[PDB]
């Protein structure tokens, strides 16, 4: 009579189709996904220091418009920049706008140091009506616009060393003026000119008489310039005119921070990976959410799913 | 597929087996029944969360990086911005494809090769009591009931105490 | 190489096998004869078209890119592009490398494995009734006609019929 | 007596070799070349829109170079510039020519809408012996010299604004007098001055009086410079003297567009795949005829070769 | 572990075999013995160096490229050259693991397959005259002296000269 | 009674852990390292030419600064730049410093020749106290400082044609004086201005009176710009004041050549591939070590160590 021994493996109702070498579509047991490809839509608070911009720029924290106020000296692991924010102080530009961001961004604070400048000669704090602070002209907290004293003006040539462990980042400007209104009444002359420079550096800036298109309606323009000044270097500035001068320093630092466009709203809650969209989770290698990320993150890939096999072929009953 | 035995010469799985991934099916004396074989299941179950581990909750911390999107027209460095970082997920997603098709040949191997293996080990220690039946079968030229056939699904399986059995079965006319 | 077959035992091909890859020589009373394997075949042939089908026609698109030729000197700037491209360009020479390297390997691994299955199931199917003789050939000792030869080939060979006449054969003296 | 049953394989007289893991040269009965290694030397006009700029560089069709009057308002998906192209119109340079190059190679079209720009106080239309149109001296036809009206020149103040749904480009420019007989001849002063601003954007550039080495027998120089106003903008031109202005505006496009250096010439065949040696065909993954490419092409690798094996190991008779 | 003879059906390695990587062990009238198998390890060791070749002394020179230190703090060129850099560094770190990872794998199974080539050419060497006991031994069911011995190990074995006793011992009682 | 025969495999005492696909630590029979983690602290002065910078920039033997003296026209596959070095000569700054010093570094020499440039109305060899040369007050031995001739100076128009098969580098630079004590003594004049110009190319550059922060006891600077002068073309000065005229120019070479920091010091011996950290092996495919390199170099990777089995899974007895 004898007996019957039968060797077997395993089957599912429900297989998964996976690729391989030879086969785009195979059938096993069981796969998991390897591309994470959703978000819950919240930047998490956590585990990194998140510094919501709300309706400011990193660049409008840092030059001190009104509004901003309150971003005074803060650190941040990611600054995050709202699409809705606007500007709402003097108009200006940046001559690489986007290098003073991104060098700020990763320095991760706006620690600020003020300094006592020897301004004597001229009219400090100078003001403006489109830059309203606490119902009073204004301008941004950082710069002192240098004006006149009695009709009069003579060739400034001040000095600051830095004597610290650190780079100082000296934030100045030039104005622009409107017309021959605005150039015989702030600086009491016909001609102008400022020259920021170091031991190792040299930056020269020429003011432009000339109406610009009107931005909140004033037509003149500040352009914002930047200088970083080493350990037992000095900072020199030579002007006869148009001055839009640091109040003091920023601290440079190294470390892990940055800068990210986003309109996700911020959660409480703890996740490693932030995108743009929001906040996803890290368990995966790779993921298709988006290219933008910050932190312990999956790889950025094209693909919406790969599907790796967990278990043996299928071959059902 | 390589070692021929999971859609080979085994015809198909065993929906019904549902406590592991391979194991032995007889017919004997006493019924018909089914067991699951642990060391050939956790072998290959094994084999795939070494895999895993590899792969899930790995990732790699970046922090101030490049800007990859950009609201005015600027030319040569925003070009160059762009095209290194389509370079860069290009390459990423590339690997990511070869890394699953790669991974994916091999799983599917092994878990045919565990089958193999246990199927080969059943065969050596039937000896000359039995015969393959090519489907993954081994007709069995003794009496074996189910103290018989769990001694083979055990590893003590002694085929001397049913050879001459056996051999008059497998060498009758 | 990996199973042993292909410039294993098996000694050489067989450049006179032209409608097939695979396949079975006999000699028997009525002659000696030659007929290909056409599952074992196509088997092969699919896995390497499965391959051809992920490589051939899958190209990717690119438009606008950096500039990768320059007439003049230039210094900082430029020094990135090329470096960005000769990055590039390598990091896609080794992916082209292995990748062949890889696929080259699986396909002299896959093909043998398909010759080594074919031998292994025509041995099951053979039971007590033939001797693996070490070559990949099979003594068979019994008469086999041609219609026995291509019973074998074709999957219908009862070994009842002739396990009498081969055993005697066999267990000779 | 019995039978004999042997398993086997094929094999062929004339095997190929191929490279794996362990082996760097291995006989297998049948390989396929993975590496595109050859052009048939035309660019393809199918399926890609080309435009063969002959003598023209793009720059010279965008600004307006007599000969390239035929290129007005036209598109494309490759722009193929020639080696034996030059500029015969005012000599000029363009800072940053190379961004200039791209952004209109990347926008893909030359379409341009004149716009009627408020000029009194000046005589349009400027002419010159070193860039002739249909035998009379002529111009840039999208550049309008600005010269006196009746020995005198006062302080231009013309605005333009966006309207549009898409940003416009503006191609304007600096004269760089020879003597002063070219300062007191076509301005009709000592000094100058270009200012094109926008709401957010402000270029300024002074003149220059010198002779530069001549040019087609001109030793005078032209500077080009571009503005993009983006929609609910403004353009403002400040000029004192020396505007070589814009006689409108481009049309900026977003796409698939680009330019190519190649003297291939242009074949009727379809081919989706361009490189500067011509089209080649896209059934290869990779390819070595050129690093540059434009459409659905093959990897630039670095072999010559590379034999993915379609056969098993070869083991002849 | 993919053939299942290193660290399966073999229990363990011979520290005691210093000439060869594989080997025969025996037990016959004569006394105990071992000797190495030289062409199984030396295709063994081929393959191996074949790995090797491709992998030992094949740099790739360069020579002016990008800047990757910085003593200025400068911004947006400066985070692009950072980033390619340490972009190239993770898919070079990502494609050595993988290479390694890979080919010790292959190196593992290949090696575990010459095992495996060996003990079956063996067995097929033997035909009728020996059992399988499982744990790659073979009981040879004849006077089998040190030339026998010898014999096999050579390929020269003559399996008819001792299928007489042999199955006379095997189908005994 | 019969026989028995065994089939076997080696093992070892002492087997090695590497990584596989499954299996994170799986003991061989032996392995091999493919990471270069270590180098001998040397820089070898063979195949590669070394030429060790000592006490001199790139840029400091460009510009001739008399402790450079010894390098001039030298050739270097290799220029090794130490921290230690140090200006001595003139203050000066280069904007764009990088771009100069990478591309003279790849033009691989120092070659000079010397041209007869036409000028009269100026005196020519202005010396100052902080360029010390042999004892004497000096200059840059490649500038020549150009200064009145009887307390005047014209109107400089001098022109110099490339008629060589290679490009012609041109340095030359800007004074910006210290005070009205250096605008009438060396100049004799209000106002100054310098444009070198070309076929295709033209620099104009503005001096600027301002005294900077001192450096090595001197307040004014000198700005240094570049000018390359391709085969048929001309190269042309305009100047009116203050310039910092060349000498002649520099070969530029297309080749192999670069530059590197690194305070290793050079030893007698031969090694194909350079670090930072000393010349390293390059056997092994990856390395560690650094990730600046020069010559057939193993590619730099995260890892310390990567073990490729060369044996058999170790089963020990
Ligand atoms: C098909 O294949 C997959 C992969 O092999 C199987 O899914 C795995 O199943 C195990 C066990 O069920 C899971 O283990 C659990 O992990 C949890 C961690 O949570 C997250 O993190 C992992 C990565 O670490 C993510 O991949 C995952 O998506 C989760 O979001 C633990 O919290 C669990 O712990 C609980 O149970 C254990 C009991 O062992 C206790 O020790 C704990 O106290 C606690 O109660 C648990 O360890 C594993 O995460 C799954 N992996 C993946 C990738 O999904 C499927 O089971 C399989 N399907 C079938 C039908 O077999
Ligand atoms: C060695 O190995 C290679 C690869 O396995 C074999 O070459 C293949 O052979 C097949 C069949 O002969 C070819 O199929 C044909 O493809 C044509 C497409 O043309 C181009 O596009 C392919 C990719 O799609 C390119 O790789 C190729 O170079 C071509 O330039 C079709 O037009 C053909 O269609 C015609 O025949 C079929 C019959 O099946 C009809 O349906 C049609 O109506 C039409 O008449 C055909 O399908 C395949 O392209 C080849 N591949 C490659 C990569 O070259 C060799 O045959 C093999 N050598 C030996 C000796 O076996
Ligand atoms: C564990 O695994 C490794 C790799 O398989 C083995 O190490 C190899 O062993 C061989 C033979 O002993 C070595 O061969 C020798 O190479 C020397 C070259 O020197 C350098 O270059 C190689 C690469 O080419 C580097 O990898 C290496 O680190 C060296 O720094 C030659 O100079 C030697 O030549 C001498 O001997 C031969 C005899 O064959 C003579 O022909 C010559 O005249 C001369 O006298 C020799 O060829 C090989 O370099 C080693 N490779 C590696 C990567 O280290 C181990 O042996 C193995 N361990 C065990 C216990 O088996
Ligand atoms: C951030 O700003 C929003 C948006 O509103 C701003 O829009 C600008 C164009 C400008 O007109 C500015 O004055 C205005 O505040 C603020 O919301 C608004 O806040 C004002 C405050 O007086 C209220 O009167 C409005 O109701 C309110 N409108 C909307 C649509 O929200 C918001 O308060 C401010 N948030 C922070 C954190 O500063
Ligand atoms: C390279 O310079 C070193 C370092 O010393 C230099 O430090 C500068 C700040 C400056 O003060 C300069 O004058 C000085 O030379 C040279 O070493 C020094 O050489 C001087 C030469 O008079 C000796 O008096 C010193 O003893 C010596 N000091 C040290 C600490 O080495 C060095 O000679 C020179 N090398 C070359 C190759 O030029
Ligand atoms: C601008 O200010 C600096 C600092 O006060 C002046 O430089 C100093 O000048 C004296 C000579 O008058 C030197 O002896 C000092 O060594 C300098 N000090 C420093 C700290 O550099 C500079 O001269 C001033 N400029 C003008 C035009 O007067
Ligand atoms: C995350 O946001 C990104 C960026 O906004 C999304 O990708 C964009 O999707 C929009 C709408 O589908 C497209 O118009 C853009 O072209 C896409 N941009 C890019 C760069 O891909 C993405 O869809 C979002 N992902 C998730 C999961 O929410
Ligand atoms: C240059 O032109 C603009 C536009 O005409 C002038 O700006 C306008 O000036 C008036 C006051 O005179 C404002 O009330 C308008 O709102 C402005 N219009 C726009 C559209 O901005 C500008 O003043 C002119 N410059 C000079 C120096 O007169
Ligand atoms: C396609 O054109 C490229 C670029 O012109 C060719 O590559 C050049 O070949 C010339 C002459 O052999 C060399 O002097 C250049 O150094 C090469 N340049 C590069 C970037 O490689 C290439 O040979 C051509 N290919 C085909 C198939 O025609
Ligand atoms: C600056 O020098 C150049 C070269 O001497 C002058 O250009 C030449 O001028 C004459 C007319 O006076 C032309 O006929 C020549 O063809 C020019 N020669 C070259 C080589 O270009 C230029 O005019 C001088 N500048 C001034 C203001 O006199
Ligand atoms: C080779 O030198 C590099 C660069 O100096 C070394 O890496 C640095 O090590 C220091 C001290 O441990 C760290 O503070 C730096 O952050 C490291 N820099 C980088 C870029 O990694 C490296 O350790 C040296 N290697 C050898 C083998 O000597
Ligand atoms: C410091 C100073 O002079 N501030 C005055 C400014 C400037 O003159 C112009 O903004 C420069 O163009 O003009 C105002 O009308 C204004 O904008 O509110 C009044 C303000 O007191
Ligand atoms: C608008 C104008 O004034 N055009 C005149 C120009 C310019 O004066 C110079 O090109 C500027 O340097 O000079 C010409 O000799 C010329 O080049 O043909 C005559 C021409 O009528
Ligand atoms: C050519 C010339 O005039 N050289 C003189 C310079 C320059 O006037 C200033 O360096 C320019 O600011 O000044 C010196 O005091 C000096 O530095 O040694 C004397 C020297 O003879
Ligand atoms: C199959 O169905 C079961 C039961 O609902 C489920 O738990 C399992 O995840 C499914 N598996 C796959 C691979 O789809
Ligand atoms: C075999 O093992 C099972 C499971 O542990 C055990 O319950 C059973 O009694 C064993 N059977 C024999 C016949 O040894
Ligand atoms: C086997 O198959 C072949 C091919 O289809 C057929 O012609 C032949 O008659 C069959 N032979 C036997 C013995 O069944
Ligand atoms: C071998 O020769 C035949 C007959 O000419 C040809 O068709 C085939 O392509 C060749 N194959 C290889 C792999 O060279
Ligand atoms: C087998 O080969 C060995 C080694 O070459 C040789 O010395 C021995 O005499 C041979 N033995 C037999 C039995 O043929
Ligand atoms: C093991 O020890 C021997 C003897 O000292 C040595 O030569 C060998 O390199 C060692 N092998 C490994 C893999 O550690």
């Amino acid at each position: 009579p004898g007996a019957t021994l039968c060797l077997g493996h395993h089957a599912v109702p429900n297989g998964t189709i996976v690729k391989t070498i030879t086969n785009d579509q195979i059938e096993v047991t069981n796969a998991t996904e390897l591309v994470q490809s959703s978000s819950t839509g919240e930047i998490c608070d956590s585990p990194h220091q998140i510094l919501d911009g709300e309706n400011c720029t990193l660049i409008d924290a840092l030059l001190g418009d009104p509004q901003c106020d309150g971003f005074q000296n803060k650190k941040w692991d990611l600054f995050v920049e709202r699409s809705k924010a606007y500007s709402n102080c003097y108009p200006y530009d940046v001559p690489d706008y986007a290098s003073l961001r991104s060098l700020v961004a990763s320095s991760g604070t706006l620690e600020f140091n003020n300094e006592s400048f020897n301004w004597t000669g001229v009219t400090q704090n100078g003001t403006s009506s489109a830059c309203i602070r606490r119902s009073n002209n204004s301008f941004f907290s950082r710069l002192n616009w240098l004006t006149h004293l009695k009709f009069k003006y003579p060739a400034l040539n001040v000095t600051m060393p830095n004597n610290e462990k650190f780079d100082k980042l000296y934030i100045w400007g030039v104005h622009h003026p409107v017309t021959d209104n605005d150039q015989i009444f702030p600086y009491a002359q016909a001609s102008g000119r400022i020259t920021v420079s170091t031991k190792r550096s040299q930056q020269t800036v020429i003011p432009n008489i000339g109406s610009r298109p009107r931005v909140r309606n004033i037509p003149s323009r500040i352009s914002i310039y930047w200088t970083i000044v080493k350990p037992g270097d000095i900072l020199l500035i030579n002007s006869t005119g148009n001055l839009i001068a640091p109040r003091g320093y920023f601290k440079i630092r190294s470390g892990k921070s940055s800068i990210m466009r986003s309109d996700a709203p911020i959660g409480k809650c703890n996740s490693e990976c932030i995108t743009p969209n929001g906040s996803i989770p890290n368990d995966k290698p790779f993921q298709n959410v988006n290219r933008i990320t910050y932190g312990a993150c999956p790889r950025y890939v094209k693909q919406n799913t790969l599907k790796l096999a967990t278990g043996m072929r299928n071959v059902p009953e | 597929g390589i070692f021929g035995a999971i859609a080979g010469f085994i015809e198909n799985g065993w929906e019904g087996m549902v406590d592991g991934w391979y194991g032995f099916r007889h017919q004997n004396s006493e019924g018909i029944g089914q067991a699951a074989d642990l060391k050939s299941t956790q072998a290959a179950i094994d084999q795939i969360n070494g895999k895993l581990n590899r792969l899930i909750g790995k990732t790699n911390e970046k922090f101030h990086q490049i800007e990859k999107e950009f609201s005015e027209v600027e030319g040569r460095i925003q070009d160059l911005e762009k095209y290194v970082e389509d370079t860069k997920i290009d390459l990423w997603s590339y690997n990511a494809e070869l890394l699953v098709a790669l991974e994916n040949q091999h799983t599917i191997d092994l878990t045919d090769s565990e089958m193999n293996k246990l199927f080969e080990k059943t065969k050596k220690q039937l000896r000359e009591n039995a015969e393959d039946m090519g489907n993954g079968c081994f007709k069995i030229y003794h009496k074996c009931d189910n103290a018989c056939i769990g001694s083979i699904r055990n590893g003590t399986y002694d085929h001397d105490v049913y050879r001459d059995e056996a051999l008059n079965n497998r060498f009758q006319i």
